[PDB]
């Protein structure tokens, strides 16, 4: 099944260009219009433009002046570029697969069914910095009944975003990962909390697995009592 | 060309919510809705109208006529709760998004936080930092606000607290976070973290 991946996500610099790429996996790029939407609060949801899969190209008439689309369908993947950004072009950015319907010989319509899963795209002056990861370790005894609540602090990073797994994705149930402060430094910080049989401490190792993607850092703690 | 939706639609359970969006000769043009729940991608709902894709429940109905379409959820429930956005895009008309309805579901009972409190790791103060982490999560009337103490005094300078952040469960998460010294952490008896929620307050407190 077709499955659509925006590049990485991060910072561009006040000015610069905005360059992020969308891989197409599961499926044939032909037939279809390969969109570029965005997201920010209060901004909703906002059309950026397509590219139909031999090159043409359709673009929102307000950033027109700004923007390219284009396709590369040998490595089945399309592109945008938004040059001179500033702080209103902070937003999460989705590729999404249009698709068109004949009704009759003078009429069709459009929808995007396949999205891809969003990036991050912070406009900032400030440097990329990649987080101290520590461990938040269970108290010596629980006060929850029973259960034990451990986790994982992710110190001091920037941009967002920053993703937490618990043992490589084989525990799930239990894991809260909270959205970041932004302290007065400038920087964020998380946690993510799990919570645990106490039995289990003895027989579990836990390991968050901490993923900065715009510092290209990955850090996997181990939470010991 | 411009799409008007009304900002909210608030509903009870097994009622139904309608939202619309408003467009001049919008019934000639082939109206698609989307979904977007807090940090999630949007999903289409309908399509062309009226059209369900595949594993869409037919709760979701849509209608589309002169000025307005409607996106109609019968019998909702709390896994409803989203941001719903109308959007026209065929032969005639590129695409345009209207402005998004938020639907909240009413009376889902009001849940007390439950709050984590953990100390400074020590291999933070090895560091030459420490940090106290007050999690905050479950609560649901929707709001908190969060007071910290060293011993018995109020501490303030240092605490930065997050903004409510929806659930899964539509119940909310928050954190509060207690940035401080090494010397002050082992120089005071106790900390503590008070999170208050409609009026009643539960506080956790922690030692070095």
């Amino acid at each position: 099944q077709v499955q659509l991946q925006e590049s990485r996500p991060g910072l561009v610099k006040p000015s610069e260009t905005l360059s992020l790429s969308c891989t197409v996996s599961g499926g044939s790029m032909r037939s279809y219009y390969w969109s570029w939407i965005r997201q920010s609060p209060g901004k909703g949801l906002e059309w950026i433009g397509y590219v139909y899969y031999s090159g043409g190209t359709e673009y929102n008439p307000s950033l027109k002046s700004r923007v390219i689309i284009s396709v590369d369908t040998s490595k089945n993947q399309f592109s945008l570029n938004l040059s001179s950004v500033s702080a209103a072009d902070t937003a999460v950015y989705y590729c999404a697969r249009g698709v068109s319907a004949l009704v009759s010989v003078d009429y069709y319509y459009y929808y995007m069914d396949v999205w891809g899963k969003g990036t991050t795209v912070t406009v900032s002056s400030a440097s990329t910095k990649g987080p101290s990861v520590f461990p938040l370790a269970p108290s010596s005894k629980s006060t929850s009944g029973g259960t034990a609540a451990l986790g994982c602090l992710v110190k001091d990073y920037f941009p967002e975003p920053v993703t937490v797994s618990w043992n490589s994705g084989a525990l799930t149930s239990g894991v809260h990962t909270f959205p970041a402060v932004l302290q007065s430094s400038g920087l964020y910080s998380l946690s993510s909390v799990v919570t645990v049989p106490s039995s289990s401490l003895g027989t579990q190792t836990y390991i968050c697995n901490v993923n900065h993607k715009p510092s290209n850092t990955k850090v996997d703690k181990r939470v010991e009592p | 060309y411009e799409l008007t939706q009304p900002p909210s639609v608030s509903v009870a359970p097994g009622k139904t919510a309608i939202i619309t969006c408003g467009g001049n000769n919008i019934g000639s043009k082939s109206v698609q809705w989307y979904q977007r729940k807090p940090g999630q991608a949007p999903v289409l709902v309908i399509y062309y109208n009226r059209d369900r894709p595949s594993g869409i429940p037919e709760r979701f109905s849509g209608s589309n006529s002169g000025n307005t379409a409607t996106l109609t959820i019968s019998r909702v429930e709390a896994g409803d709760e989203a941001d719903y956005y109308c959007q026209v895009w065929d032969r005639n008309i590129d695409p345009h998004f209207g402005t998004g309805t938020e639907v909240t579901v009413l009376g889902q009972p009001k849940a007390n936080p439950t709050v984590t409190l953990f100390p400074p790791s020590s291999e933070e103060l090895q560091a030459n930092k420490a940090t106290l982490v007050c999690l905050i999560s479950d609560f649901y009337p929707g709001a908190v606000t969060v007071a910290w103490k060293a011993d018995s005094s109020p501490v303030k300078a240092g605490v930065e607290t997050t903004t409510p952040s929806k659930q899964s469960n539509n119940k909310y998460a928050a954190s509060s976070y207690l940035s401080l010294t090494p010397e002050q952490w082992k120089s005071h008896r106790s900390y503590s973290c008070q999170v208050t929620h409609e009026g009643s307050t539960v506080e956790k407190t922690v030692a070095l």
